[PDB]
């Protein structure tokens, strides 16, 4: 089990600026296990997120149990039960700009990571121990599900 | 003797380089090269030259009358 | 990261060049290394090579490997941009103001 990072989620604020996009929305989030500021952007049309709401969010590579790491994705093809049939919201992306807090000048453990699923940015903000894996050039593979209690 | 010039080619000299080897070829010349089957012989006179197997010498003239000699092959070509 | 800068510089091939492009590119490599020892000792790192945050390494890494081929491009590109010898500098200078 090659598990990132996994973490549940509950939305603040969604779409502070306006409206400027019509299938594009901003999302702002935070957790209740460790402090963190995640943002991305999901398509409203297809996941149609609303204000106040937890969701559960899983950042990791390699679906498949059985392989090691496969080569090609196939869209059909169904081999190896993976993690995308138990969510609902699947994408593919890769991180980039790996930087920290910068208004803490002296002694601070906080650092962020950015990622790019062809377009869509995601920011996170935590520890540094959380962050375990999280390579400058990682291909990743986000996993979102609503939890509705 | 020590060369007190630059070993880069430069392009004024590789232009007429390439117009003496092809002006050269169109007049029955033997050639260095087992060319494929392709006319104009400007287009293969450009293969000679990536291969560095063009035998011309380049004397480069200082103001004061220096003659610097040079080979095609010693050149580097950049591109 | 200073000494094997200046180590890798005191080449046979290095010394073609003027020792101003060398000093203003000792200059530039210089300033790297002053934001790296800030970032080091922003969070806490020590430079032995082993402390069990993994990440804290990933934030401005610098290897030999890839210092090499950096300083041998720069100075090849330093190369190509002299201008050539025997081009026309008054005619091209002369248009240079007409349009």
């Amino acid at each position: 089990a090659g598990i990132l990072f996994e973490d549940i989620f509950d939305v603040k604020d969604i779409d502070p600026e306006g409206k400027k996009f019509d299938r594009v929305s901003r999302l702002h989030c935070e957790s209740e296990s460790f402090k963190m500021d995640l943002i991305l952007d999901v398509n409203i049309q297809i996941y149609p997120v609303d204000l106040g709401d937890k969701f559960r969010l899983v950042i990791a590579s390699t679906l498949y149990e059985d392989g090691t790491l496969d080569d090609g994705e196939y869209n059909p093809t169904d081999d190896r039960p993976s993690r995308a049939d138990q969510f609902e919201y699947v994408m593919y992306g890769k991180v980039y700009r790996i930087e920290g807090d910068e208004t803490s000048t002296e002694a601070a453990t906080r650092l962020s990571a950015y990622v790019s699923y062809g377009g869509l940015l995601m920011r996170l903000q935590g520890d540094a121990n959380n962050l375990h894996g999280f390579e400058v050039d990682s291909r990743v593979y986000l996993l979102m599900k609503k939890l509705a209690f | 003797q020590k060369r007190i010039t630059t070993p880069y080619m430069t392009k004024y000299e590789r232009a007429r380089v390439l117009g003496t080897r092809a002006l050269q070829i169109a007049m029955c010349a033997p050639v260095m090269v087992e060319l494929e089957g392709e006319t104009d012989p400007l287009l293969i006179a450009m293969k000679e030259l990536k291969a560095r197997k063009i035998p011309i010498i380049i004397r480069r003239y200082l103001p004061d009358g220096s003659y610097e000699d040079w080979g095609v092959d010693e050149l580097i070509i950049t591109d | 990261l200073i000494l094997t800068t200046e180590s890798i510089m005191k080449k046979s091939e290095f010394l073609c060049c003027q020792d101003s492009f060398l000093q203003e590119i000792k200059k530039f490599i210089k300033g790297v290394s002053e934001k790296i020892k800030k970032t080091r000792d922003k969070y806490g790192i020590n430079d032995n090579g082993t402390t069990e945050p993994r990440v804290l390494y990933q934030l401005d890494r610098i290897t030999p490997t890839q210092v090499e081929k950096f300083l041998e491009t720069c100075r090849d590109k330093y190369m190509r941009a002299q201008m050539e010898p025997g081009s026309a500098v008054g005619a091209l200078c002369a248009q240079s103001i007409g349009e």
